[PDB]
């Protein structure tokens, strides 16, 4: 006998105040019991489970399930109740590597470590909670009682404890062989390197020898799995990656479900297929959730879908990451709050692509959305590559400078350069810092009656120009905006406007270029036509003229 | 040498805070730092039966070339029991903010000399992430009092008081105040004399240590006796345009929420007509008198202003442009406890976000000196922008709480 090192147990507890499970065993057919008896006798021989005395008060139900197209049974232990009662664990598997962050490899070898899993012993003090009972034939004897000695399949702690145990075992091997990479997934180890094949094979044999120290054996007869790999919805190849085939179905009509699935595929595709769009399709799913409802596609959705089909007509692949090179991220505006990007190191060779959509909200502008996209890409890039890419953005340096220096919030985007690819992001208007000499001054006001919803909006000017318009089904806020709109409409290319609307100032000072409010959009359209606009605020009801006059005209 | 039992607050579990993404340089730095700390017995690797987490990152303190590990214990700090067993609390010294010079020392390394309650260690779990999650994050917990945890100064306090006694006894006029990993040391000595005393003080810690700290040597000098405040001031002009008067009436209307007897009636009558904004308007006698009366009111302190230690401090900041920032600290609206203005943002000429991050740190320091706690910030920045960048510019060993302001305040104009 060659001594093997035991695997250290992870200590496990139930949640505070909770006892173990006490769940009734279901009746089983005579045929199933005989099957289960055989399996457990075999499992017992192998040391996975042990017969226990009558003292243990816990129980978890066991089932026998027929393996389709076979006459063979499998055991299934239903640990749902124990799982609810078991502590939370650190789950190492939460974050999966993005293929775009991987490095090219010459060789990747797969080793089956399926035998090691049932070799991971269970914390001695916890075993009692895993007790289960094989019912007896005709219920004429006590059921056969067992508990687990190893990590049970289906138990809450098994994946985290298995993974952590394998990592600790593999640690010294990885540390002392810095020229390979090792990745565990389920019951397999993946071992990659750039060594000449003879040296790579030697490393695999050395890994096998290392693993034997804990008695974990692997099959001489090599894995059926070899590059390329199907993994987590991707295809991994030695020197490129892609998403698994994306096939958009033909349909005469689309249900809610069809559309959710369609958008899901497009979202998945968008990490390597450049320019994917989902706005108009996603708009169809707004608010409603009877999955069977049939939604007529809008013309816009039909256009988006056709554009996506064209994007998807043939395979596109990404390359892997070369740490010796800079990362570059380029962004384009697509319209309707949509943005698309590519991250590459060499021209025409993307590591990945992606998209960003405008946030929900009342008003917005392209510079703010571009800024948001940059932060999103920055954070994604730190995760995947550990560094911020250099940005190529469709905004002139002078535009950005004017924006950030004058914007009421602090704002920043990291190192970037202008790329002249339309449509360019620009500032559509900029308010004056000081009142304009020689420009007509419009004193504006609006008010509405909260009961009748009638209101008025208008202005008076230093030239004696005046206007009041009667409005129906309106509110104070809308009349305040209407008054500013009237002043913009009726003035020359330069204008001073005096308002008491805190609401309107708060909107305009946010510098929107688009709004959910049609009225705000009309104001923006007017601002775009002006050469100079100075917007002055004064407090209401303070005897402040022009304002006071217009208030009287509009509050009547 | 013996641990103080510590617990979380009733009905609370440990922190489970996500680790945010770290750059390659910071991961490599933390791996190097934690390997040494593990070797020194300060931290130990942990297994999957510990599900807790607190985020970690790395910074460079002001004027140093070495990376410092910084744990963001904000969540654990909220969840941790309060510490009143031995003492009700150290009355904050009101004399500290009156000293001519205050030097801030990093004394956090001293805490590592005290073991942490074995049953509490699990709640200090943290993770060093790997790039692209390619390898499992390296998981550790503390065996000793951690830097940045509110329990550390609380537990170490009896040890600190004993270490400093001869210095206090030899220098009875020095004010020493501990906040988290910081020691604040104030005197009225000529700086040269002051610095030598600071170095004298370091020698006690070093001496104690050896019976080696990476950052004790440093010294952040403050001069709170010179700290400057911001009363409300009105323009002095010979010629007022309609616009000037509108701005003045606006500012006064706002100030009238702070000061009761402020009046705008007579000034407001000036804005009655509908004159071009740039037209000059002569002040009436009634208006001049009202302006004069308002100026006199604004020279007095605000009525009914008091500090309540049971209430949060709130700090608001406005970007004024050209590297300038204004701020106010209050507990009740219109009852400012401190206001101020900065323009001296060091090495941040084309970066607003770095400037704001440095403003937040300066304001928090002022807050610690004056009241002995940190304010809750209202930051004029989008969440996503702040959260992407602030850790790049952070140099302090504590972290305050903050929320984001998404609608432009009109008030910015009045602090300008
Ligand atoms: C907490 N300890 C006792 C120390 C260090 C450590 C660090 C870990 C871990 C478990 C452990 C355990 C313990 O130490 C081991 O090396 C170990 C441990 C428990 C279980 C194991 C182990 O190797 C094989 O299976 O999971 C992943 O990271
Ligand atoms: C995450 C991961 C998944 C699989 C495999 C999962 C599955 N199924 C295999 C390995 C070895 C890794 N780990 C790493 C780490 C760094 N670079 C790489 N590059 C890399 C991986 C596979 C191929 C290929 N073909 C090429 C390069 N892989």
């Amino acid at each position: 006998m060659v001594p093997i090192s035991p695997i250290e147990t992870v200590p496990v507890k139930l949640k505070p105040g909770m006892d173990g499970p006490k769940v009734k065993q279901w009746p089983l057919t005579e045929e199933k019991i005989k099957a289960l008896v055989e399996i457990c006798t075999e499992m017992e021989k192998e040391g996975k489970i042990s017969k226990i005395g009558p003292e243990n008060p816990y129980n978890t139900p066991v089932f026998a399930i027929k393996k389709k197209d076979s006459t063979k049974w499998r055991k299934l232990v239903d640990f749902r109740e124990l799982n609810k009662r078991t502590q939370d664990f650190w789950e190492v598997q939460l974050g999966i590597p993005h293929p775009a962050g991987l490095k090219k490899k010459k060789s990747v070898t797969v080793l089956d470590v399926g035998d090691a899993y049932f070799s991971v012993p269970l914390d001695e003090d916890f075993r009692k909670y895993t007790a289960f009972t094989i019912p007896s034939i005709n219920n004429e004897t006590p059921g056969i009682r067992y508990q687990y000695n190893v990590l049970p399949q289906g138990w809450k702690g098994s994946p985290a404890i298995f993974q952590s145990s394998m990592t600790k075992i593999l640690e010294p091997f990885a540390a002392q062989n810095p020229d390979i990479v090792i990745y565990q997934y389920m019951d397999d180890l993946y071992v990659g390197s750039d060594l000449e094949i003879g040296q790579h094979r030697t490393k695999i044999e050395e890994l096998r020898q290392h693993l034997l120290r804990w008695g974990l054996t692997t099959p001489d007869k090599k894995h059926q799995k070899e590059p390329p790999f199907l993994w987590m919805g991707y295809e991994l190849h030695p020197d490129k990656w892609t998403v698994q085939p994306i096939v958009l179905p033909e349909k005469d009509s689309w249900t809610v479900n069809d559309i959710q699935k369609l958008v899901g595929k497009l979202n998945w595709a968008s990490q390597i297929y450049p320019g994917i769009k989902v706005r108009q399709l996603s708009k169809l799913l707004r608010g409603t959730k009877a999955l069977t409802e049939v939604i007529p596609l809008t013309e816009e959705a039909e256009l988006e879908l056709a554009e996506n089909r064209e994007i998807l007509k043939e395979p596109v692949h990404g390359v892997y990451y070369d740490p010796s090179k800079d990362l570059i991220a380029e962004i384009q505006k697509q319209g309707q709050g949509q943005w698309t990007y590519q991250i590459y190191q060499e021209p025409f060779k993307n590591l990945k692509t992606g998209k960003y959509a405008r946030m929900r909200g009342a008003h917005t502008n392209d510079v703010k959305q571009l800024t948001e996209a940059v932060q999103k890409i920055t954070t994604e890039s730190i995760v995947i590559w550990g560094k911020t890419p250099k940005f190529k953005l469709p905004i002139q340096k002078e535009t950005w400078e004017t924006w950030w220096t004058e914007y009421w919030q602090a704002t920043w985007i990291p190192e970037w350069e202008f790329v002249n690819t339309p449509p360019l992001v620009k500032l559509w208007y900029q308010l004056e810092k000081e009142p304009i000499v020689g420009a007509e001054t419009f004193y504006v006001d609006g008010a509405a009656n909260r009961e009748t919803k009638l209101g008025k909006a208008g202005y008076v000017t230093n030239k004696g120009r005046q206007k009041v318009v009667p409005l129906t089904n309106t509110t104070n806020q809308k009349t305040e905006l209407q008054a500013i709109y009237l002043a913009l409409q009726d003035s020359g290319l330069e204008v001073n406007i005096v308002t008491d609307s805190q609401y309107a100032l708060g909107i305009i000072q946010a510098q929107p270029d688009k709004s959910e409010s049609e009225l705000v959009n009309q104001i923006i359209e007017q601002l775009i036509k002006k050469e100079k606009v100075y917007l002055a605020w004064v407090p209401a009801h303070k005897g402040i003229g022009g304002n006071e006059q217009v208030d009287k005209l509009v509050s009547a | 040498i013996e641990t103080v039992p510590v617990k979380l607050k009733p009905g609370m579990d440990g922190p489970k805070v996500k680790q945010w993404p770290l750059t390659e340089e910071k991961i490599k730095a933390l791996v190097e730092i934690c390997t040494e700390m593990e070797k020194e017995g300060k931290i130990s690797k942990i297994g999957p039966e510990n599900p807790y987490n607190t985020p970690v990152f790395a910074i460079k303190k002001k004027d140093s070339t070495k990376w410092r590990k910084l744990v963001d214990f904000r969540e654990l700090n909220k969840r941790t029991q309060d510490f009143w067993e031995v003492q009700l609390g150290i009355p904050h010294p009101a004399g500290l903010k009156k000293k001519k010079s205050v030097t801030v020392l990093d004394v956090g390394d001293a805490y590592f000399s005290v073991p942490l309650d074995e049953d509490f260690r699990k709640y200090t779990a943290f993770t060093i992430p790997s790039i692209n999650n390619e390898t499992p994050g390296i998981r550790y917990q503390y065996n000793v009092l951690p830097q940045g945890w509110k329990g550390s100064p609380a537990i170490f306090q009896s040890s600190m008081t004993k270490i400093l006694e001869p210095f206090k006894k030899q220098n009875p006029d020095i004010v020493i105040y501990q906040y988290m990993d910081d020691l604040y040391v104030g005197s009225d000595l000529e700086i040269g004399q002051h610095r030598t005393k600071i170095e004298e003080l370091r020698q006690h810690l070093l001496r104690w240590g050896l019976t080696e700290p990476p950052f004790l040597w440093m010294g952040y000098e403050l001069h709170p006796d010179k700290w400057t405040v911001q009363p409300i001031v009105l323009p002095e002009k010979d010629s007022w345009t309609v616009n000037d008067i509108q701005k003045l009436v606006g500012k006064l209307n706002w100030a009238s929420q702070i000061y009761p007897g402020i009046k705008v009636r007579q000034l407001s009558k000036l804005l009655r007509g509908t004159k071009a904004l740039t037209e000059v308007i002569p002040l009436t006698e009634e208006a001049e008198l009202e302006l004069a009366e308002n100026r006199e009111i604004l020279k007095e302190p605000v009525h009914g202003v008091y500090y309540d230690p049971s209430k949060d401090l709130i700090a608001e900041i406005q970007k004024q442009g050209q590297g300038q920032w204004t701020y106010q600290i209050y507990q009740e609206p219109f009852k400012n406890l401190k206001t101020g203005k900065y323009a001296r943002m060091r090495g941040a000429h084309t970066n607003d976000v770095k400037q704001l991050t440095e403003a937040v740190q300066k304001i928090t320091t002022e807050s610690i000196v004056i009241w002995g706690k940190t304010p809750k910030f209202k930051l004029p920045i989008q969440k996503e922008t702040w959260e992407t960048w602030w850790t790049e510019y952070w140099q302090a060993t504590w972290i305050p709480e903050w929320e984001f302001v998404n609608t432009p305040p009109l008030v910015k104009l009045w602090y300008q």
